């Protein structure tokens, strides 16, 4: 299966601070179509994995801008600027180019004082 | 609106069986692929099973590590997606997730609100 990998696990930043997690894939995520299926979710405590972006850098229904997607191939990374309270959780990327689909071991982003 | 919501999940002996239910709608669920997925506390999220709809045979897929155990099935009338677990393991622990393809993203876009699986 298609290996996922985040770094770091644990992202302690300050509110207002840009953060930035990198997925890597085992396997190039291009499809024969041509398109890029790399996947991120935003997981809140007690709650379901929410998709946030799709196929790399698509902002999904309701998603701010703060949220930027990017990467190709086997390198990809997730850009929060301008942290908030609300972006605390954990994210995952994932893939949905090769079955079956894989999840990368989740990011935790968090505030430290 | 797509609504998925999971049911059946519990405290349960190894050894033991669990059966776990989906309720659905909000798509054309005869033409869905639907999917359990679970986040196990040993391997995060991991996809556990698929079954095709009536079109592909609803044939049925698996992970190696249930592959035997677990059975996946569906009610295309109820617009419902099962799974029975078996001779459940402490492995099997976890939230489980129904699933699947529909709507505009041929991929798991919106899942339920999980059900947890406790084996003691």
């Amino acid at each position: 299966d298609v290996v996922m990998t985040q770094t770091p696990l644990s992202l302690p930043v300050s509110l207002g601070n840009q953060a930035s997690i990198s997925c890597r894939s085992s396997q190039s995520l291009v499809h024969s179509n041509g398109n890029t299926y790399l996947h991120w979710y935003l997981q809140k405590p007690g709650q379901s994995p929410k998709l946030l972006i799709y196929k790399v850098s698509n902002r999904f229904s309701g998603v701010p801008d703060r949220f930027s997607g990017s990467g190709s191939g086997t390198d990809f990374t997730l850009k929060i600027s301008r942290v908030e309270a609300e972006d605390l959780g954990v994210y995952f990327c994932s893939q949905s180019t090769h079955v079956p689909f894989t999840f990368g071991s989740g990011t935790k982003l968090e505030i430290k004082r | 609106e797509v609504k998925l919501e999971e049911s059946g999940g519990g405290l349960v002996q190894p050894g033991g069986s669990m059966k776990l239910s989906c309720a659905t709608s909000g798509f054309t669920f005869s033409d869905a692929w639907m999917d359990w997925v679970r986040q196990s506390p040993e391997k995060g999220l991991e996809w556990v099973a698929e079954i095709r709809n009536k079109a592909n045979n609803h044939a049925t897929y698996y992970a190696e590590s249930v592959k035997g155990r677990f059975t996946i099935s569906r009610d295309d009338s109820k617009r419902r997606v099962y799974l029975q677990m078996n001779t459940l393991r402490a492995e099997d622990t976890g939230i489980y997730y129904c699933t699947g393809i529909y709507y505009h993203y041929p991929w798991f876009a919106y899942w339920g609100q999980g059900t947890l699986v406790t084996v003691s």
